[PDB]
RNA sequence: CAAGUGAUCUACCGAAGCUAUGGAUUCAACUCGCGAAGCGAGUUGUCUGGUAGGGGAGCGUUCAGUCCGCGGAGAAGCCAUA
RNA sequence: CCCCGGGAGGGGAGUGAAAGAGAACCUGAAACCGUGGACUUACAAGCAGUCAUGGCACCUUAUGCGUGUUAUGGCGUGCCUA
């Protein structure tokens, strides 16, 4: 018996096809190119998926240090006087929002100041 | 679930020049205007101030620099240009020292370029924007 | 200003569902203590431990699967894809504590 | 009985190796490595300097009995 | 005048194109009947028969007897305002080609392709 | 072959864009004060023939 | 007016290394349904970069037998889709 | 039979379940060409993606949820063979 493509290629080739989307030119509309995308879009994503975590702790590092000098400290010196100031333990993310809470990081700015004198 | 603020606030500001180190007045003023100072929130919005640098033509140039440092330029053209200023040539145009130490410490990119249009350098003691009344600042922080 | 703050969270927003990590807790029964690093339940607000002698009591809301993900892995040249499909649970808790 | 559950004694059957098709199992080279492995097969028991090329001595005949213990 | 299914939707309703009309395997290629049909488009069809008068190119032409077609079929069909029609759409695609094999240079040979088009207006009363 | 010779095929997107200056210009038509046709300017209104007085047949 | 440099003291940044939380795979042991191993498992320890190459479990296409059925109030194919 | 056209072609009318079958006559994918609409682009350096966030738009596996588009930031040396 013959088995002949009939469907199983079609189908493969509309799936990358729909991964496509708002790709530029043939890469969204011819199936060679766009596969060949893909492939390096695999790339960007895994290694994305790992950045994206060093990107927000930079993020919110800036914002503390921002709010550290605005009382006379820095990122350095307010996260490890926070650190002997039985281990506060806040994330960065949390001492950021309260970068938008200003009368909180005031008083953790005094008390890292404190356990450090 | 990180804060992304909306940004109405315009900050002026009037840095003097007198006598600071070129390239300590520019770090100053570079890290003024690209946020950093105050939480920076977004790194995607040019959230950062306007500074009004004055006396420009007065800044110093600590050791052998003012006859040394030779900036240098290069117009399309392969009959030799790399055309050079003594930076003693500040007295042709002092404000292009600052806004070129200014613009080497900031982004390359289109939000970069898009930053340079909030430097405005007078040489002289003077300056128009009386009506944005800035704010001045000190020069250098501490500990 | 609440935190799920990588595990078990610790800050003031009072009384709405949020996603973790999961449980074990079934149904509504967890009704999970939490420890408390500092929240603003007043205004006022601490941290050095005497946000630990507060607590944050919260109602288990439900189980659930976060949205389906697809890991891919490439390495040009020497053949090498990879598809695999992935999705990590969670346990929705809705907050009361003091 | 359940044609239908008719079940081949688990083992037994196994399947094919299927060769070409795709970088799930062996790939582009199908089992081969990149070599002077290419189709025409020509060869089983020969190198060339043969050493298959000890010496004989030889008897042509024989005839042997059926054997009760 | 919702239906239950198909075919009963198809067979009592039958599905008409007021103002409509196509000049189908007209021989010439689309790119410059479009030039022509582009400066006809979105306008009083009056001044589509005008411009059509004064316009230089051969594809003025099918392009103004199928301008008619249109208005005729507003008018005569459709039961349409002829004081009011404009062309709410024009648009030209491609027909079919004839591909004509041509001698060249040192024995190679070469295909043209005369194109054919497919010319298609649509009349309407512009209102507002 | 054909000494110099086109590198890559040139995109569906640049194609069209050198393209934006081949918009033809319509003819500026004007209605002929006699004939109540449509004419062109500096020339003899086609439908009566009349150019002030009358020139052409028909 | 070190952002140069020799010695020295710390605090912070910093990776897919270590860690927290969750979950899956490989092998090993301990528990069970059985009547036979071993299947389905559950618990702990543990493992889990990969080219040629070896091994294991599988997905999909046509054709055939058997079952179960659907179809003009609509089959297959085609198209969109979170 | 009627309409515009020298015709070709078409629009009606009528037959038919159907003309979403009309003789370029089953389905009718894709490349490729066009029309209309949303969102968008004329200081800009680009393996064309990817992550992130704001803006705008729509809500039939679908109102925390997305889906489409987009601005800016970070990151980023096509595929295969050899
Ligand atoms: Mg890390
Ligand atoms: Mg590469
Ligand atoms: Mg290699
Ligand atoms: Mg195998
Ligand atoms: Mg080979
Ligand atoms: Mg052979
Ligand atoms: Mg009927
Ligand atoms: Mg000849
Ligand atoms: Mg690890
Ligand atoms: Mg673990
Ligand atoms: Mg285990
Ligand atoms: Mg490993
Ligand atoms: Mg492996
Ligand atoms: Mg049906
Ligand atoms: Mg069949
Ligand atoms: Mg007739
Ligand atoms: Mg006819
Ligand atoms: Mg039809
Ligand atoms: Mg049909
Ligand atoms: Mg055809
Ligand atoms: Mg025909
Ligand atoms: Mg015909
Ligand atoms: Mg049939
Ligand atoms: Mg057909
Ligand atoms: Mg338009
Ligand atoms: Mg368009
Ligand atoms: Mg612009
Ligand atoms: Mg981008």
């Amino acid at each position: 018996p013959r088995a002949k493509t009939g469907i199983v290629r079609r189908r493969r080739h509309k799936k990358v096809l729909k991964r496509a989307k708002g790709f530029w030119g043939s890469r969204s509309k011819q199936y060679r190119n766009a596969f060949q995308t893909l492939l390096n879009a695999a790339t960007y994503e895994y290694r994305d998926r790992r950045n994206k975590k060093r990107d927000f702790r930079r993020l919110w590092i800036q914002r503390i240090n921002a709010g550290a000098r605005l009382h006379g400290m820095n990122y350095s010196t307010f996260i490890n006087g926070l650190k002997r100031a039985n281990i506060d333990l806040n994330r960065k993310v949390l001492a950021d929002i309260a970068a938008r809470e200003p009368e909180a990081f005031k008083a953790l700015v005094d008390a890292s100041r404190n356990a450090r004198q | 679930k990180t804060y992304i603020p909306k940004n109405d606030e315009q900050n002026w500001v009037v840095v003097d020049a007198s006598g600071v180190p070129l390239g300590r007045l520019a770090t100053l003023i570079a890290s003024r205007i690209r946020g950093k100072h105050r939480p920076d929130f977004t790194p995607n919005m040019i959230q950062g101030d306007f500074v009004v640098v004055i006396n420009a033509a007065q800044v110093a140039l600590t050791g052998k620099k003012l006859d040394d440092k030779v900036y240098t330029r290069y117009t399309g053209y392969q009959g030799g240009l790399k055309t050079e200023t003594a930076r003693e040539a500040l007295s042709k145009h002092p404000e292009r020292v600052i806004e070129h130490a200014v613009f080497g410490m900031l982004p390359k990119g289109r939000q970069g370029r898009a930053m340079h249009t909030r430097l405005k350098v007078y040489a002289g003691e003077t300056h128009p924007h009386s009506a944005q009344k800035p704010q001045v600042l000190k020069t250098q922080p501490l500990e | 200003m609440f935190a799920i703050i990588q595990t078990g969270g610790k800050q003031y927003r009072v009384s709405e569902g949020d996603v973790i990590r999961v449980e074990s807790l079934q149904g509504e029964a967890g009704d999970k203590v939490e420890l408390k690093a500092l929240f603003v339940g007043g205004e006022q607000t601490v941290f050095g431990e005497d946000a630990g002698k507060y607590t944050v009591q919260a109602e288990v809301v439900e189980h659930g699967r976060g949205k389906k993900i697809y890991i891919r892995k490439y390495k040009s040249g020497v053949q090498y894809r990879r598809r695999t499909g992935h999705r990590q649970n969670f346990t929705a808790i809705k907050i009361l504590g003091i | 009985m359940k044609l239908h559950d008719l079940k081949p004694t688990p083992g037994s059957r196994k399947d094919r190796k299927r060769v070409g098709r795709g970088p799930g199992g062996t790939d582009k080279t199908a089992g081969r490595g990149h070599k002077g492995q290419k189709s025409r097969s020509g060869a089983g028991k020969g190198a060339f300097f043969e050493g298959g090329r000890s010496r004989l001595i030889a008897r042509l005949p024989k005839r042997g009995f059926n054997n009760v213990g | 005048a919702t239906f239950r299914n198909k075919k009963q939707r198809k067979q009592q309703v039958k599905l008409r194109k007021p103002g409509f009309a196509v000049a189908k395997y007209v021989r010439m290629s689309p790119r410059k009947v479009r030039l022509v049909v582009d400066v006809i488009r979105g306008k009083s069809v009056q001044d589509a028969e005008d411009l059509l008068r004064f316009i230089p190119r051969s594809a003025s032409e099918p392009v103004a007897k199928v301008l008619n077609s249109a208005k005729a079929n507003a008018l005569h069909n459709d039961e349409m305002l002829e004081d009011r029609l404009f062309v709410k759409e024009a648009y030209v695609d491609a027909g079919p080609t004839l591909k004509r094999l041509i001698p060249r240079a040192r024995g190679s040979a070469n295909i043209i392709k005369k194109r054919t088009s497919h010319i298609t207006i649509i009349v309407a009363e512009k209102g507002n | 072959a054909k000494h110099p010779v086109p590198k890559k095929k040139t995109s569906k997107s640049k194609r069209d864009m050198r393209r934006s200056h081949h918009a033809l210009t319509a003819p500026n038509l004007t209605e002929c004060p006699q004939c109540h046709g449509k004419k062109l300017s500096h020339h003899i209104c086609p439908n009566c023939g009349y150019y002030d007085g009358r020139q052409v047949l028909a």
